[PDB]
């Protein structure tokens, strides 16, 4: 509840860690005190962030500094470029003087590089313990949030994707031609992506997420700037090729964005087959199903190969790794891949069948070649566990030398 | 060098930890000044922890529940501290508080907001990426706001996404909460009430219409769903209002005969499994009672046991007057009954 008291605490602790000692960090805390007592104590703030950038040494040195630039002891954080913030949030509803700053306000330090690190070391990388921790320590609520976490590793995947006259014309000539031939070949993705592999099918989303980071970067670097008000002034040799790219760029990101949302749409049910059980799969495949027939009621080459060619290859990984880690334990196993492939194999028929009713090349090499490796293998151990009840009944006068043909046989 | 690192993070270190004292070397010069400069000078090491238990400190990573504690991180960005360019710029130099899930539902809600928007402002992602990273902020703040506390008791488009994406989380929610028998109703009743307030009042509401500025799929799904909450409600009100040295209490059983009595002159299965509850209290009872008195004691079980009985039928003429159940009671009772026939005999 006391105003003068936080101040000089934050104070102190500004100064201790931005090296400004007494005059104007007191006096931009000082300034403006009536929101200061409306932070602390009253409603409305429930921060204030005194932000201080610099103009000279690009605060490099740190140990202090001027107030020539200007620093804001206003209410949101901002992230630019230029400013180190302090926010002091504080832990109570209500400002309690006898309460101390430091257990409730934490410091708002913060590299003066931009978003990338800072906030992806605060969310994931930092505070992996102590919810682990509290999961150690008595709660049901364990669920939905090792994947809520996992969402926090695909934020820093994404911000460590995205962050990270004569004099004239050879200025013009120098950042025409590269750029220029950098556009053209991302124009030419869709080409080296076709190739000899069994692959998965979530690598097709990362492409086009891949995609998606190259043309956002290409478009903002475009949007260095007076290169191209040098364009506008240097029309009256690459413009007629800018406006045909333009268009290219245009088309290309459009169906780059569609195909990505919808192909984002496809995720929360694929995603059991790639880690799970191999009966799970059997129940996956109507609502695999229902999401890939929903999805082609709106958009194809390139879809239907590369969907279908790498899910099948993916059925075929899981099924021959699930397999191999004895007798009666493999012939299940290959009674129950053999009938995931029936199943898989019967539903895209029935799914053609309504193709067909309402307005297979992969499914043909791989899952034939596979039923037929898999029919010879398990004709061959049910006669091996039918001859093996002969195994052990060893003092009949007829049985001895009989077994070693049958040894020899599996050998 | 190392000193330039090592006076930094010990100014800090009195900075943030506010002990005056030569605790330094009470506790750093063991295992701590050299687990720090092996931290500082190994590949990978990206975290520490320091916590101030109020005067005390330890540089660890594990959180005690101990009150007054305090939280500082420590964090090298480069792999080494750099003798060339200064390290008084730490990248993560980070001073915390007591309690983490009040901290990051703070942090949620106050401080890095900002960078949703304000770098939405400037370069990087004006794309739909923009949208994303709204969207599962949004999420963000939800689930801080959920997890804690319940466990312990073209803008018009995207808006439209925002404020329908989370009431189809809430609704999932929703149907999650859709004397075990006694506490479980009495929990149902304050829950569902407490909910059925958190979506009929102000803002709720508001937002309900102002998504009705749309009209399109969904809002019929909410109007069912709160056809779900309301007679639920209602009813677990209604039943919890009617459920508001055993040789001495038996004329307690005539009250839960009366009980039977009074509620249905409910449903069946509950009924039933009410009487499975008393089973259950019964043989506590009658193993919370244990070579010649053995007998005097369960000649007073089997009497006690067979007031039981006769209760049960008592109330089966009495509903005469005023069937699955009896195979129930006697699976249980009747198990029990010949456990200690064979120890008696």
């Amino acid at each position: 509840m006391a105003l003068d008291n936080r101040h000089r605490l934050i104070v102190g602790k500004l100064a201790e860690a931005f090296g400004l000692p007494e005059n104007v960090i007191e006096k931009t805390l000082t300034q403006d005190k009536q929101a200061v007592n409306s932070f602390f104590t009253p409603a409305g703030p429930p921060s204030l962030v005194f932000v201080y950038q610099v103009k000279e040494d690009k605060l490099k040195d740190g140990s202090v500094g001027p107030v020539d630039n200007k620093p804001t002891l206003h209410r949101i954080g901002p992230h630019e470029r230029i400013h180190n913030s302090v926010y002091f949030t504080r832990l109570n509803p209500k400002g309690i003087n006898e309460k101390t700053l430091e257990a409730d306000m934490g410091s708002g330090e913060l590299s003066v590089l931009w978003a990338l690190e800072n906030f992806k070391a605060i969310v994931s990388d930092l505070y992996l313990p102590i919810m682990q921790e509290q999961q150690q320590w008595g709660k049901m609520s364990t669920e939905y949030l090792e994947d809520f976490l996992s969402s926090t590793a695909k934020f820093g995947s994404m911000l460590t994707e995205a962050v990270a006259d004569d004099d004239t014309l050879q200025e013009m000539e120098e950042c025409l031609t590269e750029w220029c031939r950098e556009a053209e070949l991302l124009l030419n993705q869709t080409n080296k992506i076709k190739d000899g592999e069994e692959r998965g099918p979530d690598t097709e989303l990362e492409y086009w997420r891949t995609r998606m980071s190259n043309f956002n970067s290409i478009t903002e670097h475009l949007k260095k700037e007076c290169k191209l008000v040098l364009g506008i002034c240097s029309h009256a040799k690459a413009y007629l090729r800018w406006r045909g790219l333009d268009v290219q760029i245009t088309d290309a990101a459009n169906e780059s964005k569609d195909n990505v949302k919808y192909l984002a749409t496809l995720e929360k049910s694929m995603e059991p087959m790639y880690q799970g059980r191999v009966t799970d799969i059997t129940e996956s495949l109507p609502a695999l199903m229902t999401n890939v027939r929903m999805m082609y009621t709106i958009a194809t080459a390139e879809h239907m190969t590369r969907l279908f060619t790498k899910i099948t290859n993916q059925l075929v990984r899981r099924c021959k790794e699930q397999i191999m880690e004895d007798k009666v334990t493999l012939i299940g196993n290959m009674k129950v891949s053999v009938e995931l492939a029936n199943v898989y194999r019967q539903q895209y028929r029935l799914a053609k069948e309504t193709l067909a009713a309402q307005p297979e090349q992969a499914i043909f090499l791989k899952f034939d070649l596979s039923s037929k490796a898999l029919h010879k293998l398990i004709d061959m151990f049910t006669t091996i566990h039918q001859f093996s009840s002969l195994e052990q009944h060893t003092h009949i006068e007829g049985l001895d030398t009989m077994l070693k043909s049958l040894n020899n046989i599996i050998d | 060098v190392k000193d330039i690192r090592f006076d930094y993070i010990r100014d800090r270190v009195c900075s943030c930890l506010k002990v005056p004292d030569s605790a330094y070397d009470k506790l750093v010069s063991g295992d701590g000044r050299t687990s720090l400069v092996q931290f500082m000078e190994e590949a990978h090491t990206k975290r520490l922890l320091i916590m101030l238990d109020g005067k005390d400190l330890s540089a660890t990573v594990k959180p005690p529940p101990k009150f007054k504690k305090k939280t500082v991180y420590f964090l090298k960005l480069q792999e080494t501290k750099l003798d060339n360019d200064n390290i008084k710029k730490l990248v993560i130099h980070g001073e915390i508080s007591e309690n983490p899930l009040e901290t990051l539902a703070a942090i949620s809600q106050d401080v890095f907001m900002p960078v949703l928007t304000a770098p939405a402002n400037q370069q990087g992602w004006p794309d739909v990426v923009a949208k994303e990273v709204t969207e599962n902020l949004h999420k963000f703040v939800s689930n801080v706001f959920v997890t804690i506390g319940q466990m312990k008791g073209q803008d018009k488009i995207h808006i439209l996404e925002s404020a329908i994406v989370t009431w189809t989380k809430q609704i999932k929610n929703v149907l999650k909460a859709d004397l075990t028998e006694l506490n479980f109703w009495s929990e149902r009743a304050a829950n569902l009430n407490s909910i059925h307030e958190q979506l009929t009042s102000e803002k709720t509401q508001k937002v309900v219409k102002v998504l009705e500025l749309a009209k399109s799929t969904y809002y019929p799904a909410f109007q069912r769903l709160f056809r779900e909450v309301e007679a639920a409600q209602q009813e677990a009100n209604d039943n919890v209002k009617f459920l508001k040295l055993v040789d001495l209490f038996k004329p307690i059983m005539h009250t839960l005969m009366l009980i039977w009595k009074h509620s249905k002159s409910s449903s069946t299965r509950f009924v039933t499994l009410m009487q499975e509850i008393c089973n259950d209290l019964i043989m506590q009872a009658c193993k919370y009672v244990p070579s010649e008195a053995v007998d005097k004691l369960r000649m007073t079980l089997r009497v006690l046991g067979t007031f039981k009985n006769y209760y049960f039928e008592y109330r089966a003429l009495s509903m005469q007057d005023t069937k699955f159940q009896n195979n129930s009671l006697f699976a249980r009772l009747d198990s029990f009954l010949e456990r200690c026939h064979d120890m008696m005999d």
